[PDB]
C-alpha cells in the first residue's frame, strides 16, 4: 500500500507497544462477539453462547494470535502485501472457504481495538495510517479468490 | 417502505415470471456465482456447473420464498419467520452478498421482462429486494 | 432489534459521555474526513481544518441528535423524523456514508471510555449506530 | 483491468450493437429513478419529480450520452483505465463534489439497461465480464480523490 514515510513510521512506532497474543485473542474475540455470524467457521472451538465465554475461550485465543501473528509479520512487508498474503489467501479461498468481507470486519474491529488500548496516542491521522494498512490486508488476502 | 404502487408494480411483474420463477432462480444464482465469485464461498458442498440440478433446486427453493414474500407483502416479516431465523443462527451469510443476489435477481428479472421492466417497476422491485433482505438479516445479532 | 440489554448498555455508554458529546462528535467527523477522504465531497463549504468553528459546530449537532436517540430508544423513526426527511430530501448522502460516520464514532467512544467499552458494550453500540442509520435513511425512496 | 481473452471479445462484440445515444440515456434516467438521492448533483436539469418526466427529459438524455461516450473511450483501454480517467477523476472530486459511490451504483443500472435491451444476449458470462469492467471504470475515476 501507498505510505508516506510519517505514516508507515506512525504504524511501526504504535505496533512495537503492542502485546500481540493479547491483541490477538480480544480483536478475534470481539469479531465474534459484535459480528456473531463469523461464529460460523467456529463451532468447533466449543462454547461461544455469551461474550464471557467468547472471550475466555482458550481457542479462540490462540486463533487470534495466529492470525495477528500473520498479520504482525505482514508490516515487515507493507511495499508487497499482494505477495506476502498470496498463499494464505489461496487457503482462505480453497480450503477455509472464508468470505473475504470477514477480513473487512476483523480490520475494523482490530482498529477499534488499538483505539480502546491506546485512547488518545490513537489520534486521527494514526488511525487513518492503519485504516489503510488494514484495508490492505483485507484486499491482499482476497486477492487469490475465484 | 413499499407503497401501493409499489406493491402493485411487484404483484405484476411477479405475476409475469409465474410458472419460470424457479429457472429465474437458478439463473440468478448462476450471475451471483460468475459476477461474484465470493458468494461461492457458502455453497463448497454443491457442483456449480452450468446446468447444475443442485443450483437448480437451490434457485427453485429461493423463488418459491420470494413468491411467499410477494402473496404476503404486508406481513413479511412473519411470513418469512423460519427463514430468517436459518440464515442468522445456521447459514450466517455475511450481509453484503443479499445485495449481490438481489442484483443478480433484477438483472434476470430485466433480461426476460423486456416490456415490463420499466423504470418505475425497476425501482419498486430494487425497494422490495432491499426490504426482503432486511427482513432475511434482522435476527443477526 | 435493539434488545433491552442494548439498551441498558447505550444509556450507559452515553451517560459518560455527558457533556463531551459535542466534542467526541467533532471528533468523530475528523476522524472521518481523514481516513475516508470520499466523505469531503459532502463538505465543499466548510472550512475543514483542524478546529474549525463549522466541524466543532456540527459535532454538536450531530452529538445531539445521538442524544436524543438514545432518550427515546424505544420510538427512534417518531424521534428522528425531521432528521429522515431532511437527509432524505435536501442532503441526500449515500447511504455508505452512514457506516463510515458510525465506525469513526465507535473509534472516538473506544479512544474515551477505556473502563465502559467491553465487548458487549461495544456490540451494543454498533448496533446503535446501525439502528440510527437505518431510521436515517428510511425515507430515501 | 485484467481480462481473459473470452472477455475482452464478450465485452467489445457486445459494445459494437450499442447506440451510446440510446443506452446513456436510460443509464442516467433510471439512475435517478431508482436511487433518487443522485438528483443532488442535477438540481439545475429541469423536471425529475416522476420517473416519465425524468426519461423524456432532454438534459438528462444528453448528460446520459456525455457520460457513456466517456465509458466507451475507456473500453479502448482497458489495460489503461486510471491514466484514460485521470484528468476526469480530478474533475468529479475538485470541481464537481460527486461522491465515487454514484459511479458505483451507475454501473450496477448500466448493467441492468444492457440486460433489459439485449435479454438473452447478455448471458452469465457476459454479465460477468461487464460487471468487471463497470468496477473497474468506477475504480478508475475515484482514483485521484483526496
Ligand atoms: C488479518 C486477517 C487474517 C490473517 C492474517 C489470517 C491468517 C491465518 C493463518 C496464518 C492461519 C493458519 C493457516 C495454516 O495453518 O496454514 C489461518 C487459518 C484460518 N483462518 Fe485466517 N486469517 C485472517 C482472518 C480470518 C478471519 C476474519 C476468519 C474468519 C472469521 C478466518 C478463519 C480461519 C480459519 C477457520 C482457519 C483455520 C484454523 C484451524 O484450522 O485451526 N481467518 N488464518
Ligand atoms: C432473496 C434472498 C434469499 C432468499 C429468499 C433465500 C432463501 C433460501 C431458502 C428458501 C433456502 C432453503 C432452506 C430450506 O432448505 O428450506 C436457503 C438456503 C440457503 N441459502 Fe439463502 N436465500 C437468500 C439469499 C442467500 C444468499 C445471498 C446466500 C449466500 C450468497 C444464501 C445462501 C444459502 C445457503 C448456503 C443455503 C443452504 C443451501 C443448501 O445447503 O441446501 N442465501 N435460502
Ligand atoms: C449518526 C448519523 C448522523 C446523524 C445523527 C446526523 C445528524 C445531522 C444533524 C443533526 C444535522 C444538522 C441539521 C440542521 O442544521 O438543521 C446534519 C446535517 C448534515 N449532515 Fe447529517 N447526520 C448523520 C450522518 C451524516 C453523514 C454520514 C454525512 C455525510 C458524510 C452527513 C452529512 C450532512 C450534511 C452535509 C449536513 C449539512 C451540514 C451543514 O451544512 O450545516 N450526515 N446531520
Ligand atoms: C461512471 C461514468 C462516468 C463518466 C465516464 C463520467 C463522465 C463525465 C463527463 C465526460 C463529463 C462532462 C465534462 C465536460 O463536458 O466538461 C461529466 C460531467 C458531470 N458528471 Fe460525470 N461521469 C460518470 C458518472 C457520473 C455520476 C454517476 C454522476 C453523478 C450521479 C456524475 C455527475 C456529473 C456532473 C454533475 C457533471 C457536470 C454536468 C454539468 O456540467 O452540469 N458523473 N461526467
Ligand atoms: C468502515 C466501515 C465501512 C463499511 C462499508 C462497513 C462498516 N461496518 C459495518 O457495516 C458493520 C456492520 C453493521 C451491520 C451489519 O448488518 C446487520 C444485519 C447486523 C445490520 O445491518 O443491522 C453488517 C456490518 C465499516
Ligand atoms: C452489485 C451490488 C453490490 C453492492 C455492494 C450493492 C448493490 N446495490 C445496492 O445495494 C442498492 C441500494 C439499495 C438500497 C440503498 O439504501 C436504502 C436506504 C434505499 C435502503 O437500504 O433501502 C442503497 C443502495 C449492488
Amino acid at each position: 500500500v501507498h505510505l508516506t514515510p510519517e505514516e508507515k513510521s506512525a504504524v511501526t512506532a504504535l505496533w512495537g507497544k503492542v502485546n500481540v497474543d493479547e491483541v490477538g485473542g480480544e480483536a478475534l474475540g470481539r469479531l465474534l462477539v459484535v459480528y456473531p455470524w463469523t461464529q460460523r467457521f467456529f463451532e468447533s472451538f466449543g462454547d461461544l453462547s455469551t461474550p464471557d465465554a467468547v472471550m475466555g475461550n482458550p481457542k479462540v485465543k490462540a486463533h487470534g494470535k495466529k492470525v495477528l501473528g500473520a498479520f504482525s509479520d505482514g508490516l515487515a512487508h507493507l511495499d508487497n502485501l499482494k505477495g506476502t498474503f498470496a498463499t494464505l489467501s489461496e487457503l482462505h479461498c480453497d480450503k477455509l472457504h472464508v468470505d473475504p468481507e470477514n477480513f473487512r470486519l476483523l480490520g475494523n474491529v482490530l482498529v477499534c481495538v488499538l483505539a480502546h488500548h491506546f485512547g488518545k496516542e490513537f489520534t486521527p491521522p494514526v488511525q487513518a495510517a492503519y485504516q489503510k494498512v488494514v484495508a490492505g490486508v483485507a484486499n491482499a488476502l482476497a486477492h487469490k479468490y475465484h | 417502505v413499499l407503497s401501493p404502487a409499489d406493491k402493485t408494480n411487484v404483484k405484476a411483474a411477479w405475476g409475469k415470471v409465474g410458472a419460470h420463477a424457479g429457472e429465474y432462480g437458478a439463473e440468478a444464482l448462476e450471475r451471483m456465482f460468475l459476477s461474484f465469485p465470493t458468494t461461492k464461498t457458502y455453497f463448497p458442498h454443491f457442483d456449480l456447473s452450468h446446468g447444475s440440478a443442485q443450483v437448480k433446486g437451490h434457485g427453485k427453493k429461493v423463488a418459491d420464498a420470494l413468491t411467499n414474500a410477494v402473496a404476503h407483502v404486508d406481513d413479511m416479516p412473519n411470513a418469512l419467520s423460519a427463514l430468517s431465523d436459518l440464515h442468522a443462527h445456521k447459514l450466517r451469510v455475511d450481509p453484503v452478498n443479499f445485495k449481490l443476489l438481489s442484483h443478480c435477481l433484477l438483472v434476470t428479472l430485466a433480461a426476460h421482462l423486456p416490456a415490463e421492466f420499466t423504470p418505475a417497476v425497476h425501482a419498486s422491485l430494487d425497494k422490495f429486494l432491499a426490504s426482503v433482505s432486511t427482513v432475511l438479516t434482522s435476527k443477526y445479532r
